[PDB]
């Protein structure tokens, strides 16, 4: 829950959750590049996936 | 394939092929296929069949 | 007295209905709007694609 | 290829568990 | 310190214009992962080491 003080105009409330982020890149050979994302806390929704 | 392209190479760098199977191939048309990558396409101006 | 000579014809048929098993209806191989089945506190998504 | 299926069926009423 | 046993290199065929020559690590053990819990990758990583034996004999 949160009290913010009334305000006239429409506005948003931006909570940010701090996480992990990581990203690993690997390129095993020429001209191929591989990458994989880690995010644990938000992974099964909250945050667009 | 460029228009009025009768040729297209493909290289595929040097990995094994473990495992492999055959091939398949057909030609589509860039207007007819978007891409499923993206979430939304604003070039994909075409409602027929894919 | 020359728009009673004005001649018409039908409009092109366009049947829209949805797609062959709902194709598209859903997002499959995006990696922006991957699905997501996991276990309810492992947050482990059983589902990758690809 | 297309095709590419090895899903099929191969198939007290108990023994012991 | 920690290196486990990484994935073998494997020199490639190179056509007939030379002497062999090269290598990278295989593309035939990459995976998705976030998918499996720790009893699964027990498994995945002594079905790795096994290779290795398989390889150096």
């Amino acid at each position: 829950n949160f009290e913010v003080d009334p305000m006239d105009e429409s506005t948003l409330l931006y909570v940010v959750f701090e996480v992990f982020d990581v990203v690993r890149v690997h390129q095993p050979h020429r001209g191929v590049i591989e990458a994989v994302y880690l995010r644990t806390p938000f992974s099964a929704g909250n945050a667009t996936t | 394939i460029p228009a009025n392209a009768t040729n297209v190479p493909i290289s595929i760098p040097s990995r094994n092929w473990a495992a492999f199977r055959g091939w398949s191939f057909t030609r589509l048309k860039t207007k007819e296929t978007p891409s499923l990558g993206s979430g939304f396409d604003p070039y994909f101006v075409y409602s027929g069949s894919i | 007295e020359i728009n009673l000579v004005q001649q018409s014809m039908p409009n092109r048929p366009n049947y829209i209905g949805f797609r062959d098993n709902f194709i598209g209806l859903m997002y499959y191989n995006s990696t922006g709007n991957m699905g997501v089945l996991a276990g309810q506190a492992s947050q482990l998504n059983a589902v990758v694609d690809l | 290829d297309i095709n590419f299926s090895s899903l099929a069926p191969r198939h007290s009423d108990i023994g012991t568990s | 310190m920690s290196k486990e046993i990484p994935t073998p290199y494997m020199w490639s065929y190179q056509p007939q214009m030379g002497l062999a020559a090269g290598a990278a690590q295989d593309y035939s053990t990459r995976m998705n992962w976030l998918s499996a819990g720790p009893a699964m990758i027990s498994r995945v990583n002594d079905i790795r080491a096994h290779r290795n034996q398989i390889l150096l004999e």
